[PDB]
RNA sequence: GCAUGUGGUUUAAUUCGAAGCAACGCGAAGAACCUUACCAGGCCUUGACAUGCUAGGGAACCCGGGUGAAAGCCUGGGGUGCC
RNA sequence: CAACCCCCGCCGUUAGUUGCCAGCGGUUCGGCCGGGCACUCUAACGGGACUGCCCGCGAAAGCGGGAGGAAGGAGGGGACGACGUCUGGUCAGCAUGGCCCUUACGGCCUGGGCGACACACGUGCUACAAUGCCCACUACAAAGCGAUGCCACCCGGCAACGGGGAGCUAAUCGCAAAAAGGUGGGCCCAGUUCGGAUUGGGGUCUGCAACCCGACCCCAUGAAGCCGGAAUCGCUAGUAAUCGCGGAUCAG
């Protein structure tokens, strides 16, 4: 679901943090 | 690296930004190394010549 | 008490000077922990060969600075007043920090 | 009183300590079951023992830093075998069969330019 | 495409740098550059003297440039003036003390960047090509050499069909890294063109 | 879009001359370069001819096309289709 | 469950049930199913009718949804059209919008692939 | 391998039953190196056949191999007119070796949604002489001697 | 389906090279302006850079106004060092 | 060709910090403190492998097989490209013969273009799902990078991020969560809790400036796609497949 910008494999992939994978 | 373009290279321009690195020898626009302020062909050339410092060829 | 770092390219030369530091450290009156070999930073250039298209061949080229560090506790006088008169290998960086 | 072996595989170092009793094992501060929670793989990490029928003669408080899990699992299992022989030379005859004494030459090769990954080439498709 | 720089093959091993100092990121930049830039203007200014190697060691605001030269007084000068000179416009140039020293290339005819030198020269004057080759290759061996290779390339003669002639003797081994083998090359600018000049003269199996 | 803390971002001197043109009463035409230039309801009503990289194109500003940007009128590239 | 004008379907968890309706996706449905609370993963056949209607007053009325939604969005490219901004062009042309390639791909904005002629290269055939 | 005949890979043995069968077959199970989810896949399997039928599962599945292995097959000639389909008896190993890929590729064909499963399924039906497994074994030895009127161009 | 390169076509311009393997995520290890070589428009002409030469006016240099999209164009003042 | 050089695999000597914790003293349970360098390691010099030993075949070279050994017959990988071929590539890196322009083919700027789209191929990413997907809790790396920068920890905020602010010129401080894996729970064959294109809306950061043409966050939308025709590619072991991590260029 690495394309999925909404998944922890979305922002692992992306590089990013967000609400769906975030930092602490 | 047309003569112009190497100069103003130098010129501090009007806006922060439109700074960019050539070669300090060729003047070449596109692939300089920070650090060495050279190109990937004025390396790969002083480095064989052995005029970069402690700079070996590498393999492992 | 008084801390030497020592960071070079070549490491022969680097090698070498740390040796002249722990005899120094000797011949004037100390102990000291020996030269410790700290890890050693590689910057790696991957440059393509030829100057025109050919990406398919590259050259690789690194460099080693090598790091030493040296400690001499009990620091005596005629430890220093046999130090700032040393000197002898020139592609080695020195840093003294009294900590 | 103790019997060390160190044992590295790939990129991984193992810490083995043995010490004669019950038969438990320490990994890195936790039980050696708990440690490698539900790996197959892990029970393999005991048999340079029970190929000398010396398990359960013995504990053990090991250390392991570096790769993966599996890559230390056979670390520790050199480890224990290195040890059974700094215990006891003749054990050497009972181990070098199976080859319980061989440090894994193998590891990851070298990504090479112009090439994808060592050996996968990247693809010539069409004319 | 072909074979690898004699020198950067063998360095480290066989070979020494021309530049000897350390610099972290923040300095090296520039004290490389700075070194270009001595290392232009004495080659400029001094290959009339027939010049090797520029040498360049350094401390803090210190630079010791050895200059290697064939004619060791043209780089002096009459009375000692032309030296002076110089280290001036050198530490001019630099802005530091440059500590310019001069060294006798005894043996010119063992120095690669000379024999190359010597030949392009013999080229540029418009003298046979091929004769000039054997004949540099020839006092090559005479003086000791284990082994010598001279290649010329590029409009042989006047010549529309650019070829490359070339000639050795004794052994050159490129490959072997042990094997001491000194490098040069020169460039001859000419009313037809451009041709290059390498030497490579093999020294010693260390 | 442009950060909210720094507003939004018209050049000093198109603003200028539309104050000028506002603050008198007047409305003649304008041209300028600088499409990147948001638009503020400063501007509406007027004409302004903007440069698409070959000419100055009239462009009317009515309320609804306040938010944008004056580039986003004069298109840069002419296409009719491959034939 | 008749919610928003659609019915969502029974023997789905609501927590998903709801992603059914126009204007609700994952999250929005999540929220829902807290400002009401309900344990989500109850079927939707497992509702008391009156924690029904709680969800179906949140729902239908917070929210700007189903094809009362498709109103804005549709009057909002219209809007874009009717201004003659470039992404109205790029509406109405039926490309992409926020500035995509077209020399390949661009697909999903141009349906399936209307081939045409095309040439002899490179040489001779 | 044209200089020397290739040497067979030496697996390690199992880590619960000790036969390095088990094992190759696991290693055909298991994808992208991920030899835990195998095992798991394999020996829960087992757990199913040691369930629904009682006996020992290591024989469930060393008899369900026997009864795929194929005791010929039909390879590939081309003479001086084009391709007759020639006939050939299978070696040791190629055996064993079709039979775990078969039993595995027609297994992950089966309807059942779990993995565990569908192994231990077509793991017990072949074991018996049913199911996609035995039936690609019962249709390359078809073609055996359906061809066997070539039976004379072999190597 | 999307990312890139390319053929083509289109374009005021879509800068240029690479063209079977050995061109096509290749020169590009970083195209919003810059880069930037193309196009349109407004500008400069010993010139953005080198070493000079003949004739006149000037210390060098520093700050402000006008016009302008900027570049440029016009203009005001401070400043008199060294041999 | 091989060899001399580098990396990996075993052991040695020298070396004890910013690394290490084996027995011991003290513990706020953090190797934290004493103390110690054993071990791990770090990194500089060395040893070790020769068909040397045994059996079988061979005039010989060498081949097959075994023993000891960390390693066995080039132990694994690197760097290293012969005389020449291709009128191969590049005058747009640089250099250079010759021809051409010189108020123009030179130079400055602002805007536009290199990003165009009836279409075609090349290389790749993400998928079409249950040996999977999602959510939570829980482990194990290496290599690099960073004092104009990396930014721990507190605060606001769904979050991008912003405000405050400690350490670190770095085996100390940081980037740093490794992801696959493990344990628990959810979904139950569905264009779906598969896929995440496309578009609408609202924000963030960099930058003089994100219309043409940036990345990122959140809400909503949830296209094609159910394993790919003729053809065709890679890889022979720590390889393929798979999973994350770093760096160069770089305001982004
Ligand atoms: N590098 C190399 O050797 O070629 C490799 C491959 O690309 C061939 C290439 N093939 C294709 O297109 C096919 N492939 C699939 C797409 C379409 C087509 O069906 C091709 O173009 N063939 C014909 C075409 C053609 C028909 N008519 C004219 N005028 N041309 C050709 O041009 N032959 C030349 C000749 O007749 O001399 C050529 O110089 C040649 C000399 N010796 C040989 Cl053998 N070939
Ligand atoms: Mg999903
Ligand atoms: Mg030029
Ligand atoms: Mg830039
Ligand atoms: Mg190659
Ligand atoms: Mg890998
Ligand atoms: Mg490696
Ligand atoms: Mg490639
Ligand atoms: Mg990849
Ligand atoms: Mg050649
Ligand atoms: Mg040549
Ligand atoms: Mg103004
Ligand atoms: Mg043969
Ligand atoms: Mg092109
Ligand atoms: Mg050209
Ligand atoms: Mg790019
Ligand atoms: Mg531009
Ligand atoms: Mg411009
Ligand atoms: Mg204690
Ligand atoms: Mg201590
Ligand atoms: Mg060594
Ligand atoms: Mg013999
Ligand atoms: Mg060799
Ligand atoms: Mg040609
Ligand atoms: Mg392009
Ligand atoms: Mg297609
Ligand atoms: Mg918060
Ligand atoms: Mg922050
Ligand atoms: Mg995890
Ligand atoms: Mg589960
Ligand atoms: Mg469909
Ligand atoms: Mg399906
Ligand atoms: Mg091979
Ligand atoms: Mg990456
Ligand atoms: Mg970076
Ligand atoms: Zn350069």
């Amino acid at each position: 679901g690495k394309g999925d910008r909404r998944t922890r494999r979305g922002k692992i992939w992306r590089g990013t943090y967000g609400k769906y994978r975030p930092r602490k | 690296a047309r003569k112009a373009l190497i100069e103003k290279a130098k010129r501090t321009p009007k806006f922060k930004v439109r700074a960019y690195t050539r070669c300090v020898r060729c003047g070449r626009a596109r692939s300089v190394y920070r650090f060495f302020g050279l190109c990937r062909i004025c390396l790969r050339e002083l480095a064989h010549k052995g005029q970069l410092p402690g700079v070996r060829k590498a393999s492992w | 008490k008084i801390r030497i770092k020592l960071r070079g390219f070549d490491h022969k030369t680097l090698d070498a000077s740390a040796q002249k530091i722990v005899e120094a450290a000797r011949r004037s009156g100390a102990q000291v922990s020996g030269p410790i070999p700290l890890p050693t930073r590689v910057r790696r250039f991957t440059v393509i060969r030829g100057p025109f298209k050919h990406k398919d061949s590259r050259e690789h080229f690194e460099l080693r600075t090598h790091n030493r560090l040296v400690d001499i506790i009990n620091p005596n006088r005629k430890t220093i007043e046999q130090l700032m008169t040393l000197d002898l290998p020139t592609g080695v960086e020195i840093e003294i920090k009294t900590v | 009183e103790q019997y060390y072996g160190t044992g590295r595989r790939k990129e991984a170092v193992a810490r083995v300590f043995l010490r004669p009793g019950n038969g438990k094992v320490t990994v890195n501060g936790q039980d050696f079951n708990e440690y490698f929670q539900g790996l197959v793989r892990a029970v393999a990490a005991l048999e340079p023992l029970r190929a000398v029928d010396a398990l359960g003669h013995f504990d053990a408080y090991i250390t392991v830093r570096g790769g993966g899990k599996s890559g230390q699992i056979d670390a520790i299992k050199l480890g224990i075998a290195r040890a059974l022989v700094q215990y006891n030379p003749d054990y050497r005859a009972k181990l070098k069969p199976l080859g319980f004494l061989t440090r894994d030459a193998r590891v990851v090769e070298r990504k090479k330019y112009g090439k994808h990954k060592a050996r996968r080439a990247p693809q010539y498709s069409k004319r | 495409g072909n074979k690898i720089h004699p020198i950067g093959f063998r360095l480290g091993i066989t070979r020494d740098w021309e530049s000897r100092w350390y610099a972290g990121k923040k300095q090296y930049r520039h004290l490389l550059l700075e070194d270009q830039r001595i290392r232009g203007l004495l080659e400029k200014e001094l290959y009339s003297a027939g010049l090797a190697r520029v040498d360049i060691e350094r401390a803090a605001d210190n630079v010791a440039v050895t200059v290697h030269v064939a004619k060791p007084g043209v780089v002096i000068g009459r009375g000692g003036e032309r030296i002076r000179v110089l280290r001036e416009e050198l530490a001019k140039l630099t802005g530091k003390n440059v500590a310019l020293n001069v060294q006798e290339v005894q043996n010119p005819n063992l120095s690669a960047p000379l024999v190359a030198q010597r030949v392009a020269e013999q080229i540029e004057r418009r003298f046979a090509v091929r004769r000039a080759i054997k004949q540099a290759v020839q006092r090559v061996m005479e003086s000791g050499a284990k082994g010598a290779k001279v290649i010329v390339s590029g409009r042989i003669g006047g010549a529309e069909q650019a070829r490359t002639e070339w000639a050795a003797q004794g052994r050159v081994p490129l490959h072997t890294l042990r094997a001491n083998i000194d490098y040069g090359f020169a460039l001859a600018r000419t009313t037809y063109g451009v041709l290059g000049v390498k030497a490579y003269i093999f020294l010693g199996e260390v | 879009p442009r950060s909210l803390k720094k507003g939004v971002f018209v050049d000093d001197h198109l603003l200028e001359k539309v104050l000028e043109l506002n603050a008198k009463g007047e409305k003649r035409l304008i041209k300028t370069w600088s499409r990147r230039s948001t638009i503020v309801p400063e501007m509406v009503g007027h004409t302004i001819a903007v440069y698409n990289g070959k000419q100055h194109v009239p462009v009317y500003i009515t309320e609804n096309m306040v938010g944008h940007k004056l580039g986003e009128f004069a298109p840069t590239r002419t296409y009719r289709g491959h034939g | 469950a008749r919610i928003a004008g659609v019915e969502i379907p029974r023997n789905k968890r609501v927590d998903v049930a709801l992603t059914y309706i126009y204007g609700i996706g994952k999250a929005r449905a999540k929220e829902a199913l807290e400002k009401t609370g309900i344990n989500p993963a109850t079927r939707v056949k497992d509702l008391t009718e009156a924690e029904v209607v709680r969800l179906r007053e949140y729902v239908e009325n917070t929210w700007k949804l189903e094809g009362e939604l498709r109103a804005e969005v549709a009057a909002n490219i219209k809007r874009l059209m009717d201004i003659g901004c470039y992404r109205g062009l790029r509406h109405r042309r039926g490309l992409p919008v926020r500035g995509q390639r077209t020399r390949t791909n661009a697909r999903t904005r141009k349906g399936p692939r209307k081939t045409v002629a095309g040439k002899k290269k490179a040489p001779r055939k | 391998a044209r200089r020397r005949r290739a040497e067979v890979r030496q697996l390690q043995p199992d880590l619960v039953y000790g036969d390095v069968l088990v094992t190759a077959f696991i290693n055909k199970i298991m994808r992208d190196g991920k030899k835990n989810l195998a095992a798991r896949i394999f020996y829960d399997a087992c757990k199913i056949i040691q369930e629904k039928t009682g006996q020992e599962p290591l024989k469930v599945f060393k008899q369900a191999v026997e009864n795929v292995k194929p005791r010929m097959e039909v390879r590939s000639r081309r003479v001086g007119g084009a391709n007759y389909q020639v006939p050939m008896e299978v070696s040791p190993r190629r055996q064993q070796s079709l039979a775990l890929r078969w039993l595995v590729q027609a297994a992950n064909q089966r309807p059942e949604r779990r993995a565990a499963v569908r192994i231990a399924h077509e793991l017990m039906d072949a074991a018996e002489g049913k199911g996609g497994a035995v039936k690609k074994k019962e249709d390359v030895e078809r073609m055996a001697e359906a061809n066997r009127a070539y039976a004379h161009y072999r190597w």
